[PDB]
């Protein structure tokens, strides 16, 4: 929104350039920081771990039943039969939509999302406008905002994540997709998807 | 504390800003701010209840506006000169030093492959809140309570939308780090956890979706039994 006190985003990021290089050049000489360790934390989320992860989770339980009990029953446990969890989704409640129901995941008072399933958020779902209105406007904003209608007879459950225990939406199975490999489901299985902003891809 | 970042019901905050696709990293800054989370914690700049704390007392208006790695600065600053670990007069000057030099380099340092395995450690290993008490838990599913209209000036998880209201306890998860004592410096003191059900018109009023429902996670102390 316009703000006529704000700088322009060229110069907001070269006042934030220098704080940070400054910052950085102090950590280094105390020996907490290197540009080693730097370079690891951005190559794990940068190519390592990010939503392909959870889609795996979710073509799993949509082709095998019993782990989707499973996933359902204790989502850590469950993602490490699969090698999947870690930092930030040490705690991992998945929630499933149905015909009666859907879900959708926020974090109100900050920002956590479950990095392990669905590696860093992107920058609108840490950001003030759908943080403040998914819970108050549930219906509304996802209709409007992701042009996603969610018919008023049925129920829309949010989750806010204010504890570590993190929230995963399993969404439905597209139909028409009978038989489909689990290679061939995880192309319908978004991030949108599972923070449940978004239903799994049609068709 | 009751601060503007607890935005959860907030109104006028505008239309989300979401563009099609982005990186992960928008600039190389926020590589480093990212990176610098490890760091901090594993030298005792703060532990994860404390960041929170730290964005949580940000101007205001900053805070809405900045991108979200600045942040994670502004917490690693505060951190860093509540603890004496950083000289806020050098960061100052060397602040103006890499304006006017943005190319200078970084202090010559030495690798530390501690640091890496810190790293892959925490990444894949995770850093577990979960822990184990000595008393069972207060509460069960299906109990109707109430969260406290408690306001703690420090550091809690006490959505303003939430407090006085009426809820159904929907699952107990044991106990983990309590809040309002880490997040302020005084210790886990881990609590039993669970996540409690409020129906949007119990949080709205007539105003609420008539079909919808918040669900939203309590500590043990943020929540008193109302039904059995």
């Amino acid at each position: 929104t316009e703000n006529i006190l704000r700088k322009s985003d060229e110069e907001i990021q070269k006042e934030i350039t220098a704080r940070v290089k400054a910052l950085e050049s102090m950590l280094i000489e105390q020996g907490i920081l290197t540009t080693s360790m730097i370079d690891r934390m951005a190559e794990i989320y940068e190519n390592e771990v990010g939503p392909h992860l959870g889609a795996k989770v979710v073509v799993k339980a949509w082709t095998d039943p019993e782990f989707k009990k499973r996933l359902l029953a204790d989502g850590t446990e469950a993602c490490k039969e699969l090698g999947i969890g870690g930092l930030q989704g040490e705690d991992m409640m998945w929630v499933e939509n149905t015909d009666e129901v859907h879900h959708v995941v926020v974090c109100t008072l900050c920002s956590c999302y479950p990095w392990p399933v669905l590696g860093l958020p992107p920058n609108w779902f840490k950001e003030p406008q759908y943080r403040s209105r998914v819970v108050r406007e549930p219906r509304q904003l996802l209709k409007e905002e992701f042009g996603f209608e969610v018919p008023p007879s049925k129920e829309i459950k949010v989750w806010d994540s204010s504890s570590e225990m993190r929230f995963v939406v399993l969404p439905q199975r597209p139909a028409g997709t009978d038989g489909w490999s689990e290679e061939e489901l995880a192309t319908l299985v978004t991030r949108e998807s599972m923070i449940g902003v978004e239903p799994a891809k049609a068709v | 504390m009751n601060g503007v970042y607890d935005v959860g019901g907030t109104d006028g905050l505008g239309p989300i800003n979401r563009p099609a696709d982005e990186p992960v990293f928008r600039a190389e800054w926020e590589k480093v701010a990212f990176a610098m989370f490890p760091a901090t914690f594993r030298a005792g700049f703060m532990g994860l209840d404390e960041f929170r704390f730290g964005i949580e007392q940000m101007n205001p208006a900053e805070y809405l506006e900045s991108p979200y790695y600045w942040h994670w600065i502004r917490t690693y600053i505060h951190h860093g000169v509540r603890t004496g670990k950083i000289d806020l007069e050098e960061l100052e000057r060397r602040t103006q030093y890499y304006r006017e030099n943005p190319d200078a380099p970084l202090p010559e340092h030495e690798q530390k492959p501690e640091l890496i395995e810190f790293v892959n450690q925490a990444v894949y290993g995770g850093l577990p809140a979960s822990r184990e008490v000595d008393r069972p838990p207060k509460f069960k599913e299906g109990d109707v309570v109430r969260f406290s209209t408690a306001s703690p000036k420090g550091h809690a998880r006490r959505a303003r939308y939430v407090r006085g209201k009426t809820g159904t306890v929907v699952k107990h998860h044991g106990a983990y780090i309590y809040p309002d004592t880490a997040g302020n410096g005084l210790g886990e003191c881990p609590e039993h956890l669970y996540t409690v059900r409020f129906t949007a018109q119990e949080l709205w009023g007539p105003e609420g979706d008539p079909n919808s429902s918040v669900y939203y996670d309590c500590w043990e102390p943020y929540i008193e039994l109302v039904d059995t």
